């Protein structure tokens, strides 16, 4: 159980959600399991979606549990020139299947947040 | 001028004095000019200091003169003269513009040339205009010369349709090739926004003398390209190409 | 399957298979270049 | 058609194709890049040497 | 184990255990008794399944569509003799080269799995298949369709062999029919439809 | 390692220091050092003779057909004559100097450096060795001394190998090509370029 | 004239005429003898070729004067002598 905790879409104090996840998949599918929104204001049909690809519209910001993810690819190094070193793409990235005793906290899509004003 | 002496002499003492020494050697002249038109441009695109690029662009247009000296017709020889005039204009003006833009920036390699359009507009305008002229663009006199050269080659009597088409093809590749290396300079040296080149020092648009020189050389280009017959006052070709025109082969 | 291949590899069985191929080859050549008393190529 | 969506495991892959195409601008565009403007760039070097 | 057997109530051979797609315990002579030959033969049956599938498409579909009036394709039987834009020999030679390229690389993968799947020129064109005989990759899986869960591929591959077996019989059907009957395959169908109890092998 | 046969592994002895080590020696022809050491030069001397040799065959027939100059076919060159050249004496003459240069090279491989410590003056320095057996560059054999002997030797010899390996094949082409076509090599090219699908070795037979 | 072509698919007819400057090719060259008016646009002020931000007048002078470095090495030698 790679226990995950989402800091969702900045709201007043926090906007935390909780989710118990068995590691092994990517971040995209493991989020779309716990039904928490990742693709910002991006809809089903064709708008910046379909997983493991180009556009890069999922920019999850990792705060706690960073030393449990797969290492960064070079596509992440490419599509994230604007990044602070913190966040990654989460659409080409995986959590270890053997890390069933992890503890990871994630803030969802940035550029729609006003935070680090907290803690 | 000094380049065009090599063509005037070739017209005057070779085609007028040694016909059966020139009529059995015209096709190789045509072939050499045809391959030159593309070779000069293909090596121009490779250079990196725009002065040598302008030099090679001047080299390239000297293939139309060659192909017009061969392909023995009235217009092929006659279109060559219009070409030497419309190039003595354009190449001279382009070298003047290159030497005037430089000596203001002191950078010769085409990679560090920032956005010079912001400080000095008029140079940019009169440079793009003559680049268009050198592109054989219609209206300006860089077009009708090449057009008459094509017409002279096509209607030539000393050819039967086998090279009269392949040579025209390899000649027309020049129109695909020349803008690739002219606009590649126009884009690196003028477009783009360089540093905030606000200090009006070592950066001043062309004054009255240079601007008047540019305009006074430009106006003949338009005047000839609109109504070329201001340089077709040539009735010697009706006797110059009279000797050659029946003996063997 | 292994035992079949091994048996097919014993000496007499190869011999007929090898020589049979050799006989076929020579017969074909004599059918295409018959009488062949000299080697007139070079 | 979200509750009993049968082929979501397959359909999305079609998505993973179609978008990946349109963002790649109809790969024919990249073709002229990796052929023409990289062919002449070597041809000039060759005719220089 | 309890999978259907070709001969119900018989004891299937031990080396056939139902793992492979299309394993109905059929091997009376034990051609695949040893594991290695089985491995090679699995490929043999696999490719034969694909060639005939095109051949069945190659024979029956045109002869069908030319039997009705839509096209002009001649008999497959005399298809070889026809004279196309050049001599047959060179085309066969050209066929020898290009096929030898794939029948060369495929050969390398067979003798040594996984050592051939990267493009010799543009090395980012690597192929995705892992099972021998299932190359995968963007050339051979333009959308995937092979990368799935088991019990689905086993279904799908069995849907690939079971059709292929259907082809190889059919093309040898079109083979012998054209020899001892004088017409195309579709005529042999129709003349069998007018008087099913009379017009057969027994003329 | 990019051998010649992608699936096949390269043999254990073609480690790869020799330029052009594309793991290719199927018949077990180089599984002994002293064998392999003497085989490398053969490829080096063969290829160099086969580099110039094709050009002499090629260039001469190219200039003749176009019309710039005139020369007989390389096939027809053996019987050519201008003056003071008995093919008897030339054979002896060529056998002499070639005999001289070939041997002193042979003595170099047999005994490295035992070729530039002698009496005869003014030249006893260059013909020592290039420091690499098949590359005897010296300040006479490399009058534009333009080598560093180590670095480019991996990256430039690999050009001269793959250059030669191609050139040795090409010459083998003309011999067979002239053997069947009875004509010049470019003539073979010019004929085939005319109707490629009808001018082929299938038609030549 | 006004020839009337009845083409096989439409309804044409045309009218043409030949024209050419008779000899005014002399008068236009005489008018373009306005280069003798290239003297009013030369006595005008120069943009910066006379500006204080300019000294050295060759074609490489200001650009490649650039050997006060030698004079500076010499001044260094002199200062060392001091
Ligand atoms: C696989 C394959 C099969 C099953 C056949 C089968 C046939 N070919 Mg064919 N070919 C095949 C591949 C190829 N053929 C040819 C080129 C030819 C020619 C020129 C001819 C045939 C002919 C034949 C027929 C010989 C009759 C027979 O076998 O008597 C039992 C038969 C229908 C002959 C034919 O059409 O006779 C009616 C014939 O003349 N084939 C090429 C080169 C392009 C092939 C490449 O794979
Ligand atoms: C070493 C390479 C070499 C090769 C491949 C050849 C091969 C040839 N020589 Mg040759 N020679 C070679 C070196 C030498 N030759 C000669 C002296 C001659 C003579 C005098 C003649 C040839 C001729 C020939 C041709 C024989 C006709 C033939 O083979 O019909 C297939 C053929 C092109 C003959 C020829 O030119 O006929 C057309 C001929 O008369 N050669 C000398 C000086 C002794 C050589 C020095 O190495
Ligand atoms: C060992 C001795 C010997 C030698 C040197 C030859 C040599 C030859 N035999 Mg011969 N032959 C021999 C023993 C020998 N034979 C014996 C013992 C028999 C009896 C079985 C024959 C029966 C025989 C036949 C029936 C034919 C030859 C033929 C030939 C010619 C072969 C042409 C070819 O393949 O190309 C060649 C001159 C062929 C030929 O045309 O001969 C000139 C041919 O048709 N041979
Ligand atoms: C050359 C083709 C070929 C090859 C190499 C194999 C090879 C194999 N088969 Mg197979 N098979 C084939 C054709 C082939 N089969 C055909 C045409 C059918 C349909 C009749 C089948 C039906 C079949 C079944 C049902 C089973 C196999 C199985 C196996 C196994 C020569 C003939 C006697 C005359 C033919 C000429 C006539 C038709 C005209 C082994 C790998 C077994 C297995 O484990 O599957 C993986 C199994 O249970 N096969
Ligand atoms: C897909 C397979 C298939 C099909 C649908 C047919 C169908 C037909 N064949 Mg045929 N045939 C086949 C395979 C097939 N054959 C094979 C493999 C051979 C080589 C031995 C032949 C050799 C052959 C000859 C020589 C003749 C026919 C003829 C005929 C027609 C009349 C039936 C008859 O007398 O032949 C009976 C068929 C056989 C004795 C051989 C059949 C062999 C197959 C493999 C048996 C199993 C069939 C298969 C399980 C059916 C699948 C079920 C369903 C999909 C239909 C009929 C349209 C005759 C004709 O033209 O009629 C006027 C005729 O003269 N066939
Ligand atoms: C006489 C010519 C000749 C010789 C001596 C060599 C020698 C060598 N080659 Mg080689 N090669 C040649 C021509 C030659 N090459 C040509 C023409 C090609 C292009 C097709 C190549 C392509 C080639 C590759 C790709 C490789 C070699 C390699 C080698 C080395 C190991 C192979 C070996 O020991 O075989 C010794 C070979 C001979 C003694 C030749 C015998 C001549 C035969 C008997 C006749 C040929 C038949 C002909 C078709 C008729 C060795 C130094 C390997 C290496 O690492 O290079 C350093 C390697 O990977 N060669
Ligand atoms: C191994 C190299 C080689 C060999 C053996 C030959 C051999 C020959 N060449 Mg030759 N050639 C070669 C390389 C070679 N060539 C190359 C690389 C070129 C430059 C492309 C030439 C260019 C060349 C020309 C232009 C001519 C020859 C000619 C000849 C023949 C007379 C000898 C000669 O030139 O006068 C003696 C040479 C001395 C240096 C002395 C002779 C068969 C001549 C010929 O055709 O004879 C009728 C001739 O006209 N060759
Ligand atoms: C082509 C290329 C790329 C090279 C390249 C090189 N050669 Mg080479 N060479 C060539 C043709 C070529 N050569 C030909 C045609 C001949 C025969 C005339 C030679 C004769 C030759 C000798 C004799 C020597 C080289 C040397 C060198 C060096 C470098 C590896 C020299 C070297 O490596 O010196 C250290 C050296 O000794 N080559
Ligand atoms: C039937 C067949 C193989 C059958 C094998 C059998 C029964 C073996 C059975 C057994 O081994 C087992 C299973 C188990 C053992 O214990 C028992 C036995 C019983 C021993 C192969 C056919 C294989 C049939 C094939 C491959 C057909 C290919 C068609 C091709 C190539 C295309 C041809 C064309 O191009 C031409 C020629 C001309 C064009 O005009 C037209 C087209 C059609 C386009
Ligand atoms: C030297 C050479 C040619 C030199 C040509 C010369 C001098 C030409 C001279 C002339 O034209 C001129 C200049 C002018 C003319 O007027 C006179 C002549 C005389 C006509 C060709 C070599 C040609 C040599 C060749 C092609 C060698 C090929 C060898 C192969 C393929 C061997 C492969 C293998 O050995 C390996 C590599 C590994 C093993 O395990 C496997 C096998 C297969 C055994
Ligand atoms: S991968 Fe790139 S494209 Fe596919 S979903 Fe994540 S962001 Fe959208």
């Amino acid at each position: 159980f790679a226990f995950v905790s989402p800091r969702l879409l900045p709201d007043g104090t926090p906007d935390v959600h909780y989710r118990t996840a068995c590691g092994g998949q990517k971040l995209r599918d493991i989020m779309l399991d716990a039904y928490i929104d990742l693709y910002g204001p991006y809809d089903k049909l064709l708008l910046n979606c379909s997983g493991g690809g180009e556009c890069g519209t999922c920019i999850v910001e990792v705060v706690e549990g960073g030393e449990m993810l797969s290492p960064k690819n070079e596509v992440e190094k490419e599509k994230l020139k604007r990044k602070p070193k913190s966040w990654r793409l989460a659409c080409q990235a995986t959590v270890g299947n053997p890390d069933s005793t992890g503890q990871m906290v994630i803030q969802q899509l940035p550029e729609w947040k006003v935070h680090k004003w907290d803690k | 001028i000094l380049l065009k002496m090599g063509a005037y002499g070739l017209i005057r003492i070779n085609m007028e004095l040694l016909p059966h020494a020139h009529y059995l050697f015209s096709p190789w002249l045509v072939i050499i000019g045809a391959i030159q038109i593309i070779y000069a441009a293909s090596t121009s695109l490779g250079q990196r200091n725009f002065k040598k690029r302008i030099a090679y662009s001047s080299v390239s247009h000297m293939g139309f003169i060659i192909i017009g000296i061969g392909s023995i017709t009235n217009i092929g020889l006659n279109g060559a003269i219009l070409q030497i005039l419309s190039h003595g204009f354009i190449g001279a003006t382009l070298f003047f513009l290159a030497g005037t833009a430089s000596d203001r920036m002191r950078l010769v390699y085409l990679e560090e040339l920032g956005g010079i359009s912001i400080p000095m507009p008029k140079i940019f305008t009169m440079f793009s205009s003559f680049s268009m002229a050198s592109l054989a663009l219609p209206g300006m006199s860089g077009f009708v010369a090449e057009l008459v050269v094509f017409f002279g080659l096509i209607t030539s009597p000393k050819f039967l349709l086998m090279p009269k088409a392949l040579i025209t093809f390899v000649m027309a590749i020049g129109m695909i090739l020349t803008p690739i290396y002219l606009l590649s300079m126009l884009r690196q040296m003028f477009y783009g926004y360089k540093l905030f080149n606000v200090p009006n020092a070592n950066f001043v648009d062309s004054g009255p003398r240079e601007l008047f020189i540019l305009i006074c050389i430009f106006l003949p280009v338009i005047g000839i390209g609109i109504y070329p017959d201001f340089v077709l006052s040539l009735s010697v070709d009706r006797v110059e190409a009279l000797l050659s025109n029946y003996y063997p082969k | 399957m292994r035992d079949i291949k091994t048996y097919l590899s014993v000496a007499p069985v190869l011999s007929t298979l090898w020589f049979g191929a050799l006989a076929g080859l020579l017969i074909e050549i004599n059918r295409l270049f018959p009488d062949a008393l000299s080697f007139p190529f070079f | 058609f979200v509750k009993r969506n049968p082929k979501k495991e397959f359909l999305d892959q079609v998505k993973k194709n179609i978008y990946s195409w349109s963002y790649n601008r109809g790969y024919i565009d990249i073709f002229y890049t990796r052929v023409f403007t990289l062919g002449i760039r070597g041809l000039t070097e060759l005719t220089e040497f | 184990p309890e999978r259907p057997i070709w001969f119900p109530g018989s004891t299937p051979p031990p080396w056939l255990d139902g793992s492979l797609p299309g394993d109905f315990g059929f091997d009376p002579w034990g051609l695949g008794s040893d594991p290695e030959s089985l491995r090679w033969n699995v490929q043999a049956e696999l490719v034969h399944c694909r060639w005939a599938m095109l051949g069945a498409a190659g024979i029956f579909i045109p002869e069908l569509l030319t039997k009705i009036g839509i096209l002009n394709t001649p008999s497959w039987y005399t298809a070889g003799e026809q004279e196309y834009f050049t001599d047959t020999t060179t085309l066969f030679i050209v066929e020898l080269i290009l096929i030898g390229w794939a029948e060369g690389r495929r050969w390398a993968d067979i003798i040594k799995p996984g050592c051939v799947n990267t493009d010799p020129i543009f090395p980012n064109n690597k192929l995705t298949g892992t099972d021998v005989g299932y190359p995968g990759g963007l050339w051979f899986d333009p959308l995937g369709y092979g990368t799935g869960s088991p019990e689905k591929l086993k279904e799908l591959r069995t849907k690939e062999i079971k059709n292929g077996r259907l082809a190889m019989l059919a093309v040898m059907g079109a083979w012998f029919q054209a020899e001892y009957t004088g017409t195309g395959p579709i005529d042999n169908l129709f003349a069998h439809l007018a008087d099913p109890g009379h017009a057969t092998i027994f003329r | 390692r990019a051998t010649w046969l992608p699936g096949l592994d390269p043999p254990a002895y073609l480690d790869g220091t020799l330029p052009g080590d594309y793991g290719f020696d199927p018949l077990g022809l180089g599984e002994q050092p002293e064998d392999l050491k003497w085989y490398v030069q053969a490829e080096l001397v063969h290829c160099r003779f086969a580099m110039a040799g094709v050009a002499g065959i090629l260039g001469t027939d190219l200039i003749r057909v176009s019309g710039i100059g005139n020369l007989p076919v390389w096939f027809e060159a053996g019987a050519t004559k201008f003056d003071f050249a008995n093919t008897t004496a030339l054979f002896f003459v060529q056998l002499l100097l070639m005999g001289f240069v070939e041997t002193k090279r042979y003595m170099d491989f047999v005994s490295p450096g035992s070729q530039a410590k002698e009496g005869t003056f003014l030249g006893i320095e260059a013909s020592l060795e290039g420091l690499q057996p098949g590359y005897p560059g010296g300040p006479l054999f490399n009058p534009m001394g333009l080598a560093k002997d180590i670095e480019n030797a991996n990256e430039v010899k690999l050009k001269e190998i793959k250059n030669g390996r191609l050139a040795m094949v090409a010459m083998l082409g003309f011999i067979v090509q002239a053997s069947v076509t009875h004509a010049g090599p470019i003539d073979n090219l010019l004929t085939h370029l005319s109707d490629p699908f009808n001018k082929n070795i299938i038609h030549a037979l | 004239n006004q020839r009337d072509w009845v083409v096989t698919k439409s309804i044409w007819h045309l009218s043409d005429t030949a024209i050419k400057s008779f000899y005014t090719f002399y008068a236009m060259f005489t008018v373009w003898g306005v280069c003798f008016f290239a003297s009013m646009k030369a006595s005008m002020a120069d943009p910066f070729y006379d500006s204080e931000h300019y000294r050295g007048q060759g074609g490489d002078g200001t650009v490649h004067w650039y050997y006060d470095r030698q004079e500076d090495i010499e001044a260094t030698a002199r200062g060392d002598l001091l």
